[PDB]
C-alpha cells in the first residue's frame, strides 16, 4: 500500500472553462506531476548518476543483517514473524492485473487527501510558503502536524492530522487501510502511509491554458466525479450538483442556517452567505485559520461555478496569488476518445471543491460575483429559486423534463413489488 | 454518492462527523472490488468491452445545465506509473526535453 | 390456462399477486411440460419409434366467431437456433442477401461462492516445503503429474473470488447444442428448419451435416482451411508444455494445468485435450454450419440449404493464447514426449494452413507453438455428443458440474433460441417475403432484437455486449483441479449426476421448448404496462417522464456492490412471474457480496443497448406500437399454470353467453372525449384526469381494463388515437389488424389458423413515446355491443381453441438417472 | 528493459552499470563463513538461509532476488518500451517509459 | 384545444379600469394594477369547460411556480403593510423587531 | 456592537440596533475633533460630510 502511495503519480490540473483541458506537447508543466497526497514529486535537477541527493518524502523502516541473521537460524522469533502458508500470500503477488489494481487503489487515497486539503481552504501558496516565509503561528502549525516531523529514538512517529486523513478513509469508504505495529513510548499504536510523510515540497497547484501557474486554489489533483462516485458517505461541502430542470434542484444555505452575506456593493461585488467572522473579517488572528464549515464551502463553490468569479478581499482588492482568467475552474486531463464516445460538457470533469479561504498573507479570501449577476444565487440561497448545473446520470440520477408537470405522491409501480 | 436531488445534499454528514475515530473491523479496499464500480456502470451507449485494455475510463451519460443528454462521455482515470521518456510531439516521436522525477524514502 | 367460460376469466389471478415473491423450492423446467401436450409421447423414453420430425407444432380444433369448427388447425413452435444462410426464393435456392445475427457476452470475473485451501494444500506447506528449511535439501514432492516446483508456485496467494465454471461450461453447453443436429432425421423437428425460411421442406432420410467454415455468403468461411477467429481476424496460439519453466518468461500465469482426470484410458483420450482447449480459450473458434437436404413446398427442387446455428455466433471468450501444462506420468525429473507426455495430436482434418498441417501432427515438444483456430479446426468433425457426455462425466468426478451446467444450459437457451418478430394481419398466418431484411429480422426470448453484423467477416467492430456472464480464471482453475482448493459449488460428484440433456439426441427439440416460458414471462412483463415499442427504444435517456427511465434503467444489469454483480431489479419480477406462473424455478448461480449470498438468473443479467421486439406490417413496413410482442398468444396461455387476468382466452360460445367485459362496478369508466363519434372502453378512473402522464407516473397495472382494451381491439376496426382523438407519432397498423404468428408449410388434413387464433391480442398500447396516454376507440355506432358486453347485457363472438387444461406435475427422471438397471440393485450397498 | 533510456543521462552505465542515485557500483562477496570476509565488515554479513535457496526452482535467481531485496533500490533504471501509434494511426513507433517505482531511493 | 363560441380578447388583455383625467403630481396605473383579474372563464355557453392555456415554452416558469420552485413577478399597490422589496434579497436573522416590541408586539 | 463586523451593509430587514453603550462611545470619538465617517472598509459615502 505504500508503493501505491508513492508510485501512482498524477499530472496536476489545467484551468479551463468547459471540460477536458491539457497542456502541450513538450513542456515542463505537462510532465509536472503529483502524488496521491496532493504533493508535487521532486524532479531531478542534475544529470544521472545524481550528484546532489534531495530531501526525503516518506518514512520507512529498514531490514538489517544483525536481526535477519538470528531470525534465519532459529535463534530469534518475534511477534510479527509467525510463519504461515503459501496460500496466505497476498493474491496481488504474481497476478497480471496488479498494474490495473494499483491504479485503482490510489484513487481513494487522493479522495481522503482531497477532502483533507479542501475542508480548510489554505490556498496552495499558503501550503508552499509555510516553510519559505511565514509569520503566522497557525500556518506553520498546520504543516508541522500534518507531516511526520517528530522523532523520539529510531521509530517512525505517526503524524497528527494524518489520522484525520485515516479517519476520512474509514468513515467514508468503510474500509481500513493497511498498517504496521509501532511502539513509541511503550504504547502500541498503528501507522499508515497517511501518517508517514515528510514536510516540505511544492503541492498540487493548477496550470492555466497558456501554462501559467494558477496557485490560488486549494490543492486539487483529481476531478469531482472521482470523489463523488466512489464514496459511500461523502461530506456536505463536496457533494454532486443535482440535475438542472427539476423541482428541488440546486439551492444554497442562507442565514436560516446561521450564515451571513458580505455584499461589498459599492464596487458591484457581493460574496456568498458565509460563516460569521469573529475577528476573521479581513485578517485572521495570529494562530487561527478558517473554520470547518460545510454550509459555507458548499455555498462558495456554488458561486465559483457561475462563470465570472473574483477572489479578491474583505475590501475588494487583489490578493498576491495567481487567479485564473475567468470562471475557469481546474478541469481534468484529456485523453484521446474512442468510437462512439464523447468528451465532458460543462464543469463535469472539473474540480469545484477547492474554494480558497486563507491567503498567504494570513488574509481571508472572498468569492465574489457582481451585484447584478448574484441576484439568482442569493435567491437560491434563500430557497426561492433553483440553479442549473451539469451532472452525471449514474445509477439513481434521471434526466429531468423541462415542464415539471408533477402528479400525486407515492408513485411506486414495480417498486413495492421489489424490496420497497 | 451522486445527488439525485438537493434533499440528498442536505442529508449529508459533516466533516467533523466523518473524521472521528472509529473502532470497527473494516476490511482492506482492494482494487479487485474497485474494478467493478468502474465496469458495472449505468449507460446504454456503453459498448461493455470485457478486456482490461478498454475498461479504464469512467463512462457515462451527462445531463447539461440546459437539459440535454450527452450519451457516452468519459472522465480520464488520472493515475499512472509511467514517465514517457519519448513524447509524441508533432505527430512523431521525439525524445523528451524534461528531467526525470525522483523520490526518496 | 385457457378459459371454459367467463366465470374463470373473471376469477383469474391478478398481475400483482402473481409477481410476488415465492419461498417454495421448485423443480427445474425440463422442457417436458410442453412436450407431453404437443406430441404422441406422454409416458417415457422412445429411441427412434417416436417420429419427432412430424411432431413439431401445436395442434387442435378451433371455433370461429361464426359458429364453425375447424378440424386440425396448427400453430408453429416459434423458436429455432438456425439462421438460413441459403434461402429458397422462387422454389430454388439462392444465397442470403442478409447479414448474420451475432451476440456478444460481457465476460468478467465476479465474487462467486468462496474458496478455501484443503488439507492437501496445508499438507504441502506445513510438511515437505517447511521441512526443506532445515535439511539443505531440494527434493521433489511431486503430486500426480507435475513438478514440486510447479505445485509450489500454485500453492500460493489465492484470489478471494472463488471460481465459477460458467464460461467453459457454456462453451461445452454450446458446442453440444451445435453437434446435436447430426444425430438423426426423425429426432429433430422440421418446423425449426422452417421458422425463418418457411418456403422449405426438409427430408426424412439424409441427416444434417454439421460442417465448419463452409458458409457461402458474406465471408463466413473464416479461413475455410486457413482458419482464423470469426470475431477478430487472428489465429491464436497453443503450446503444450510439461513444466512452467518452458512457458517463456512472458505468460506463465495464464498457464493452465490440464488435470489428469479428464485424460484417462477410457476414450480417444486426446480429443479431451481439444475439448479442454476449446472450453478454456475462446468461442467461437470457427463458424459452424448445418447443411441439410431440403425441398420446396410441392417437392421438386431438392437441394441442400446451409444453416448457421445461433450458438456459433455468440462471442464469449477472450483467451486466444493457451499454454497447457501436461501431467508427466508418475514421478520424473525435468528433461516428442521429452518428459513423458501422454499425447498431443493435431486431429483428423488435413488443414492446409499458414503453419501447413499435413493431416495429423503428433507433436508435444517443449515450446513449439501451433495455431489455435487450426488446432480446433482439426477437432471439429469429431466432437460427437456421446464424447462430450463422457467428458462431462469425467469433469463431474472432480468438480461439481450438476447445477452449473444447468445454469449454463438455460443461459445457452436464453441467448440461443431466437425468433422472427411478427407480421401484422387481420386473420391468421401471415409471414414475410424472401430475400428481405424482415424475414431474417429476429428476436430473443427476452423480446429484444438480435444484432446482426454490420460489415463483412472477421470483424473489427466488436458490437455492444448483451449479457453479463462469469468466467473461469486460469489461476484458480490450476489449484481447484489439483486438490489445493475447494468450494461449495465445486464439491465433486459422479457421472450419474450429469444432467439429462447431455449426450441425448433430443436437445434441439427440448431447448426450443425451454425457451417458450422465458418468452411467456417476458411477454407478461412487457404487457402489464403497455409502453408500445418506441417508448422502449429511446427510453433510456429521455428527459421527459422520469418514470420511464427508471423502468428501462432497472430492467437491465448495470449495478454493483463490492466487486460482484448485483442482479437487476424488475428481472426478479420476471423470475417471480416464472416461478408463480409455471411452478418451476429457473436455474441461478451464486454471487456473494460478503457473507450474504444471493442469486442471479438470465432474467437479471441482460445489458442495455439494442432495440426491442418490433412488429412488421403485411407490406414489410414497421408498426412500432402495441407492445414488444413475439410469439402468438396461445403459447402464452395454454402452457401455463397461472396466467394473470389481462391475458386470457376469450371463452367459447356455449349457450347465449360467450364473451363479456368489465364495467363501472369494478371501478372503471368510459373516456368519452370532445367529439361524439368515437368512444373508448372502460379504462381506469385516472384516464380522464391525465391525458398525458405526469413525470413520475406511468400506466397503472389494471387487468380489468387491459382485458377491456384488448376486448375492443379484437373487434377489427379500431384506431389508437389520443385523449382527444388525434394521431400519435407511432406507426399504426393499416386497418383493424393484429400481430399474427409465422406461417409454416402445412401437411395433409391439416389447416391454417382462422381468425385471431394465432395472434397476439394482449399487447394493448397504453403509453405513447411522448408520454401521452393512448386510447383505443370505436365509432359510437360500432361500440354499443362492446359497451353492453361490458355491462353484461350482450355478448361478443370471439374465436378460440378447443383444447383442455391438464398441466401435469414434474417427473424428475427425464431420461437421466435410469439407475433401476439390474446390475446396480446388487451393487447398491457399495453405492 | 533496463538502462535503455535515451536522454538526460539515464543510461546509468548503459554497458558499465552504476547506481542512478550516486556514483557507485557496490561489492558482493559470497563467503561460506565469517572467517573468510574482508575482516572489517563482519558486523554486516548476511546469512542466506537454505530456504531462500529452495524457494526458486533455479535456486540462483533466488540469491539475486535476495541481493536485490537486501541491498539498494534502485540498482539500475528500468524502462518499459511499448509499440504505440498516433491519434488516427499513421506513425507506428515504440515509446520508452520509465516506471515511477524505479526512481525511489 | 379548439375555439369557443365566445368573444376572446386579442392578447393577454385583461379587463382594466376606466381612465379619468389626472391631476398635478399624480400618475396612471402601470401594469395590471387597475385590472380585473379574478374573472376566470370556466363554463362556456355550450355547457363546455373552458381551459386557460399558455404555450409549452412560456409555461415552464408558472409550472415551477406552482411546484413552489420559483417565484413570479407581479405588480402591486404599496398600501399599509406592503413594502418595496429589494432586488438582492440579502436576508439576515429572524426576529427583526426594532420598535415593534416597544409597541403592542 | 458585536454585529458591526458581521454586517458591513445591513440586511433588508435589519437596522441599527439601539445600543447606548456604543452610541455614547461613538460620540465619545467624534468629540475628539478629527474624525472621518467612512465605511466598513474606509471608503467614502454618498452623504455630505
Amino acid at each position: 500500500e505504500l508503493n501505491v502511495a508513492l508510485s501512482q503519480v498524477a499530472p496536476k490540473m489545467t484551468t479551463a472553462a468547459g471540460g477536458w483541458a491539457a497542456q502541450a506537447a513538450n513542456s515542463a508543466q505537462q510532465s509536472d506531476v503529483c502524488y496521491s497526497s496532493l504533493l508535487t514529486v521532486t524532479r531531478s535537477a542534475a544529470n544521472f548518476p545524481l550528484a546532489n541527493q534531495p530531501a526525503a518524502d516518506m518514512r520507512v523502516y529498514d531490514t538489517d543483517p544483525a536481526t535477519w541473521n538470528k531470525v534465519a537460524l532459529g535463534l530469534a522469533t518475534a511477534a510479527n514473524l509467525v510463519p504461515e502458508q503459501s496460500m496466505d500470500v497476498p493474491f496481488v503477488v504474481g497476478d497480471a492485473r496488479t498494474s490495473f489494481w494499483e491504479r485503482l487503489q490510489a484513487i481513494p487515497m487522493c479522495i481522503a487527501w482531497t477532502m483533507y486539503y479542501h475542508s480548510r481552504g489554505i490556498t496552495t501558496l499558503a501550503w508552499d510558503n509555510a516553510y519559505t516565509d511565514n509569520t503566522n503561528k497557525w500556518l506553520q502549525k498546520m504543516v508541522r502536524n500534518t507531516f511526520s516531523t517528530t522523532q523520539s529514538v529510531g521509530t517512525i512517529i505517526p503524524a497528527r492530522y494524518g489520522k484525520i486523513v485515516c479517519n476520512l478513509y474509514k468513515n467514508m469508504f468503510h474500509r481500513a487501510p493497511a498498517y504496521v505495529a509501532t511502539s513509541v513510548g511503550g504504547k502500541e499504536l498503528h501507522i499508515t502511509h497517511f501518517e508517514r510523510w515528510l514536510p516540505g515540497g511544492t503541492y498540487a497547484n493548477v496550470y492555466s491554458g497558456a501554462g501559467a501557474v494558477v496557485n490560488c486554489f486549494s490543492p486539487v489533483l483529481i476531478p469531482d466525479i472521482w470523489c463523488q462516485y466512489f464514496t459511500a458517505k461523502l461530506p456536505l461541502f463536496a457533494g454532486a450538483f443535482p440535475p438542472a430542470q427539476g423541482q428541488n434542484s440546486t439551492k444554497g444555505f442562507n442565514s436560516k442556517q446561521g450564515l451571513m452575506i458580505h455584499r461589498n456593493q459599492n464596487n458591484n461585488l457581493v460574496a456568498p452567505y458565509l460563516e460569521k467572522f469573529a475577528d476573521n473579517s479581513s485578517y485572521f488572528p495570529v494562530g487561527q485559520g478558517p473554520e470547518i464549515n460545510d454550509m459555507a464551502t458548499w455555498n462558495g463553490r456554488l458561486w465559483m461555478t457561475t462563470g465570472n468569479v473574483q477572489y479578491l478581499d474583505y475590501s475588494g482588492a487583489a490578493i498576491v496569488e495567481a487567479v485564473p482568467p475567468a470562471g475557469e475552474l481546474p478541469v481534468g486531463k484529456q485523453i484521446p476518445l474512442l468510437a462512439g464516445e464523447n468528451a465532458p460538457i460543462e464543469l463535469t470533469n472539473a474540480a469545484t471543491t477547492c474554494v480558497p479561504r486563507y491567503s498567504n498573507d494570513g488574509r481571508r479570501i472572498f468569492t465574489y460575483l457582481t451585484t447584478a449577476q448574484s441576484v439568482i444565487p442569493v435567491q437560491a440561497c434563500n430557497r426561492a429559486a433553483n440553479l442549473a448545473r451539469s451532472c452525471w446520470l449514474l445509477s439513481n440520477v434521471y434526466a429531468e423534463p423541462a415542464l415539471q408537470a408533477l402528479g400525486d405522491e407515492v408513485e411506486d409501480a414495480f417498486d413495492t413489488l421489489t424490496n420497497s | 454518492p451522486i445527488s439525485a436531488d438537493f434533499s440528498e445534499v442536505e442529508n449529508a454528514p459533516s466533516f467533523l462527523s466523518l473524521a472521528e475515530n472509529t473502532d470497527e473491523v473494516l476490511k482492506p479496499y482492494t482494487g479487485l472490488e474497485i474494478q467493478t464500480i468502474i465496469t458495472n456502470i449505468v449507460g446504454d451507449a456503453n459498448p461493455n468491452q470485457s478486456r482490461i485494455f478498454d475498461q479504464d475510463r469512467l463512462r457515462g451519460n451527462q445531463y447539461s445545465a440546459g437539459g440535454l443528454v450527452t450519451q457516452n462521455a468519459v472522465s480520464a482515470i488520472p493515475f499512472t506509473n509511467l514517465i514517457p521518456r519519448t513524447i509524441r510531439v508533432g505527430n512523431i516521436l521525439v525524445n523528451s526535453a524534461n528531467r526525470l522525477q525522483i523520490t526518496e524514502t | 390456462p385457457i378459459s371454459a367460460d367467463f366465470s374463470e376469466v373473471e376469477n383469474a389471478p391478478s398481475f400483482l399477486s402473481l409477481a410476488e415473491n415465492t419461498d417454495e423450492v421448485l423443480k427445474p423446467y425440463t422442457g417436458l411440460e410442453i412436450q407431453t401436450i404437443i406430441t404422441n409421447i406422454v409416458g417415457d423414453a422412445n429411441p427412434n419409434q417416436s417420429r419427432i420430425f412430424d411432431q413439431d407444432r401445436l395442434r387442435g380444433n378451433q371455433y370461429s366467431a361464426g359458429g364453425l369448427v375447424t378440424q386440425n388447425a396448427v400453430s408453429a413452435i416459434p423458436f429455432t437456433n438456425l439462421i438460413p444462410r441459403t434461402i429458397r426464393v422462387g422454389n430454388i435456392l439462392v444465397n442470403s442477401a442478409n447479414r448474420l445475427q451475432i451476440t456478444e457476452t460481457n465476460v468478467s470475473e465476479y465474487y462467486s461462492n468462496p474458496i478455501i485451501a484443503t488439507k492437501l494444500s496445508e499438507m504441502i506447506s506445513d510438511q515437505v516445503k517447511n521441512n526443506q528449511f532445515s535439511t539443505w535439501r531440494r527434493d521433489n514432492t511431486s503430486l500426480q503429474g507435475f513438478n514440486a516446483f510447479d505445485i509450489a508456485t500454485i500453492n500460493t496467494a489465492i484470489l478471494p473470488n472463488g471460481l465459477s465454471l460458467e464460461s467453459m461450461l457454456l462453451k461445452l453447453s454450446l458446442l453440444h447444442s451445435i453437434k446435436a443436429m447430426n444425430v438423426d432425421a426423425a429426432s429433430i423437428n422440421r418446423s425449426q428448419y422452417q421458422v425463418i425460411d418457411h418456403n422449405t421442406v426438409p427430408t426424412i432420410g439424409a441427416p444434417a451435416v454439421v460442417g465448419v467454415n463452409n458458409s457461402p455468403v458474406f465471408g463466413e468461411d473464416c479461413g475455410g482451411n486457413n482458419p482464423v477467429y470469426p470475431f477478430g481476424g487472428g489465429t491464436g496460439a497453443i503450446a503444450f508444455h510439461v513444466t512452467l519453466q518452458t512457458v517463456p518468461d512472458e505468460r506463465k500465469s495464464y498457464a493452465i494445468f490440464v488435470p489428469p482426470a479428464i485424460l484417462q484410458a477410457t476414450s480417444d483420450a486426446n480429443e479431451a485435450l481439444a475439448l479442454f482447449a476449446l472450453s478454456m480459450s475462446e468461442w467461437p473458434h470457427a463458424l459452424y454450419t448445418v447443411t441439410k437436404q431440403t425441398t420446396d413446398l410441392a417437392g421438386a427442387n431438392a437441394g441442400q440449404q446451409v444453416f448457421i446455428p445461433t450458438q456459433s455466433t455468440i462471442h464469449i471468450g477472450g483467451r486466444r493464447v493457451l499454454d497447457l501444462i501436461i501431467p508427466r506420468r508418475e514421478i520424473a525429473p525435468n528433461p516428442v514426449r521429452p518428459q513423458a507426455g501422454p499425447d498431443a495430436t493435431a486431429g483428423a482434418i488435413p488443414l492446409a494452413a499458414g503453419q501447413l498441417f499435413n493431416m495429423n501432427f503428433i507433436g508435444a515438444p517443449a515450446f513449439e507453438e501451433w495455431p489455435l483456430t487450426s488446432y480446433l479446426y482439426s477437432w471439429a468433425g469429431r466432437f460427437d455428443i456421446t464424447t462430450i457426455r463422457q467428458y462431462m462425466g469425467r469433469l463431474a468426478t472432480m468438480v461439481g458440474v450438476k447445477d452449473a451446467y444447468w445454469a449454463a444450459h438455460e443461459l445457452n437457451v436464453a441467448l440461443s433460441q431466437v425468433a422472427p418478430k411478427m407480421t401484422t394481419a387481420a386473420g391468421g398466418w401471415a409471414a414475410q417475403a424472401a430475400n428481405s431484411a424482415q424475414q431474417s429480422d429476429v428476436c430473443y426470448s427476452s423480446l429484444l432484437t438480435v444484432t446482426r453484423s454490420a460489415a463483412n467477416f472477421p470483424l473489427a467492430n466488436q458490437p455492444a455486449a448483451d449479457m453479463r456472464v462469469y468466467d473461469t480464471d486460469p489461476a484458480t482453475w490450476n489449484k481447484v483441479a489439483l486438490g489445493l482448493a475447494t468450494a461449495a459449488n465445486l464439491v465433486p460428484e459422479q457421472s450419474m449426476d450429469v444432467p439429462f440433456v447431455v449426450g441425448d439426441a433430443r436437445t434441439s427439440f427440448w431447448e426450443r421448448l425451454q425457451a417458450i416460458p422465458m418468452c411467456i414471462a417476458w411477454t407478461m412483463y412487457y404487457h402489464s404496462r403497455g409502453i408500445t415499442t418506441l417508448a422502449w427504444d429511446n427510453a433510456y435517456t429521455d428527459n421527459t417522464n422520469k418514470w420511464l427511465q427508471k423502468m428501462v434503467r432497472n430492467t437491465f444489469s448495470t449495478t454493483q456492490s463490492v466487486g460482484t454483480i448485483i442482479p437487476a431489479r424488475y428481472g426478479k419480477i420476471v423470475c417471480n412471474l416464472y416461478k408463480n406462473m409455471f411452478h418451476r424455478a429457473p436455474a441461478y448461480v451464486a454471487t456473494s457480496v460478503g457473507g450474504k449470498e444471493l442469486h442471479i438468473t438470465h432474467f437479471e443479467r441482460w445489458l442495455p443497448g439494442g432495440t426491442y421486439a418490433n412488429v412488421y406490417s403485411g407490406a414489410g413496413a414497421v408498426v412500432n406500437c402495441f407492445s414488444p410482442v413475439l410469439i402468438p398468444d396461445i403459447w402464452c396461455q395454454y402452457f401455463t399454470a397461472k396466467l394473470p387476468l389481462f391475458a386470457g382466452a376469450f371463452p367459447p360460445a356455449q349457450g347465449q353467453n360467450s364473451t363479456k367485459g368489465f364495467n363501472s362496478k369494478q371501478g372503471l369508466m368510459i373516456h368519452r372525449n370532445q367529439n361524439n363519434n368515437l368512444v373508448a372502453p372502460y379504462l381506469e378512473k385516472f384516464a380522464d384526469n391525465s391525458s398525458y402522464f405526469p413525470v413520475g407516473q406511468g400506466p397503472e397495472i389494471n387487468d380489468m381494463a387491459t382485458w377491456n382494451g384488448r376486448l375492443w381491439m379484437t373487434t377489427g376496426n379500431v384506431q389508437y388515437l389520443d385523449y382527444s382523438g388525434a394521431a400519435i407519432v407511432e406507426a399504426v397498423p393499416p386497418a383493424g389488424e393484429l400481430p399474427v404468428g409465422k406461417q409454416i408449410p402445412l401437411l395433409a388434413g391439416e389447416n391454417a389458423p382462422i381468425e385471431l387464433t394465432n395472434a397476439a391480442t394482449t399487447c394493448v398500447p397504453r403509453y405513447s413515446n411522448d408520454g401521452r396516454r393512448i386510447f383505443t376507440y370505436l365509432t359510437t355506432a360500432q361500440s354499443v355491443i362492446p359497451v353492453q358486453a361490458c355491462n353484461r347485457a350482450a355478448n361478443l363472438a370471439r374465436s378460440c381453441w378447443l383444447l383442455s387444461n391438464v398441466y401435469a406435475e414434474p417427473a424428475l427422471q427425464a431420461l437421466g438417472d435410469e439407475v433401476e438397471d439390474a446390475f446396480d440393485t446388487l451393487t447398491n450397498s457399495s453405492f | 528493459g533496463v538502462n535503455n533510456s535515451p536522454v538526460f543521462g539515464e543510461d546509468c552505465g548503459g554497458n558499465n552499470p552504476v547506481y542512478p542515485f550516486g556514483g557507485g557500483t557496490g561489492a558482493i562477496a559470497f563467503h561460506v563463513t565469517l572467517q573468510t570476509v574482508p575482516d572489517e565488515r563482519k558486523s554486516y554479513a548476511i546469512f542466506v538461509p537454505p530456504a531462500i535457496l529452495q524457494a526458486t526452482s533455479d535456486a540462483n535467481e533466488a540469491l539475486a532476488l535476495f541481493a536485490l531485496s537486501m541491498s539498494e533500490w534502485p540498482h539500475a533504471l528500468y524502462t518499459v518500451t511499448k509499440q504505440t501509434t498516433d491519434l488516427a494511426g499513421a506513425n507506428a513507433g515504440q515509446q520508452v517509459f520509465i516506471p515511477t517505482q524505479s526512481t525511489i531511493h
